[PDB]
């Protein structure tokens, strides 16, 4: 029920080959150590699917797309998800994979992750 | 203007730079984020960058703010968010990988 920080494990919500990562660093000019929706992180792949492009042990960047310690909108709405989840991303922010699994938070569009939004089945 | 005529404008800009296999999807039933998805491609990384700029320019020229361009530099998949309408420009060798059309195979598709 708790936030995303170094050494926290996360499910991967795309077809990249990564199934579960281990956060090693929250990126962001604030230097702060909490990651939430729309934040980019560095992580090491700890579980991968055979035949995927992304393999166990790789170091990748990923954008947080679901957090089980959610964030509050300008609306005063507060959204939460049942699990922590991210999407492995390229350096320009396009997804490594080609498919997204489950719901992603709409903040990604303002984050310039609108590619991930356009592939995602559900936007909350 | 409404998304329909914004749609019409974007495809004209795409047809201007000889955008291939250009289709629109009606996303109204299916999404809150936009009304139309446009999908087209070019044969080389310059042409994909040109079709993108053409979509920006013809949308500026009528005073629509291009809200963001994503992947413009790499020129493989350039997403141009016009908010009401979202235009995907693909490198010929990348389009089939993503297969936007088949991901939304129940959205009303129109081709040009």
């Amino acid at each position: 029920s708790h936030m995303i920080q170094q050494e926290t494990r996360l499910k991967v919500a795309d077809n990249s080959g990564a199934r579960e990562v281990l956060t090693i660093k929250v990126l962001g000019g604030s230097g702060r150590k909490t990651a939430n929706i729309g934040d980019v992180i560095v992580c090491t792949v700890k579980n991968a699917t055979p035949g995927g492009v992304v393999k166990k042990g790789d170091v990748v960047k990923a954008v947080i797309v679901r957090t089980k310690s959610g964030v509050r909108r300008n609306d005063g709405s507060y959204i939460k998800f049942d699990e922590n989840a991210c999407v492995i991303i390229r350096d320009d922010k396009g997804p490594r994979g080609t498919r997204i699994f489950g719901p992603v938070a709409r903040e990604l569009r303002e984050g310039n992750f609108m590619k991930i939004v356009s592939l995602a089945p559900e936007v909350l | 203007m409404n998304s329909q005529e914004l749609l019409a404008i974007a495809v004209d800009a795409i047809d201007n730079k000889k955008g291939e296999d250009t289709i629109s999807l009606e996303m109204k039933g299916i999404s809150d984020m936009t009304d139309y998805f446009v999908v087209t491609h070019g044969n080389n990384e310059r042409q994909v960058q040109a079709i993108a700029r053409a979509v920006k320019e013809v949308a500026n020229e009528q005073n629509i703010e291009v809200k963001r361009m994503e992947g413009y530099n790499e020129a493989r998949w350039i997403l141009i968010d016009l908010a009401d309408v979202v235009v995907h420009v693909f490198h010929k060798d990348e389009r089939n990988y993503y297969n936007i059309e088949k991901l939304y195979q129940d959205a009303p598709l129109e081709s040009y």
